[PDB]
């Protein structure tokens, strides 16, 4: 989980301007892996 | 992968005599009578082929 986030604000009076912004992103991955191998050999000699 | 490879011997085994004392097959022995006493090869290689 990963998350960046910016809030900004500003008022200005001489006039009066104000501008405010936010901004925000939010990021994550998430990976599962599984693996199962089994082998097995038989030999049988009968006389 | 299977492999089974399985042998039985029932008659352990079979020994014949010598040429000397075995008898020939009547018909390969006819066979043989109307061989062409000379290198005719026809007639050698269908004795081989039977």
């Amino acid at each position: 989980e990963a998350k960046h986030c910016v809030r900004i604000e500003t008022k200005k009076r001489v006039a009066k301007k104000t501008k405010v912004e936010h901004r925000c992103t939010t990021n994550k991955l998430s990976e599962k892996h599984e693996g199962s191998f089994i082998q097995g050999a038989e030999k049988s000699i009968s006389l | 992968q299977l492999l089974v490879v399985e042998n039985t011997v029932e008659v352990a085994q079979f020994i014949n005599n010598n040429p000397e004392f075995l008898q020939l097959a009547e018909p390969f022995w006819k066979e043989l009578s109307h061989l062409p006493s000379l290198y005719d090869y026809s007639a050698y290689r269908r004795l081989i082929d039977q």
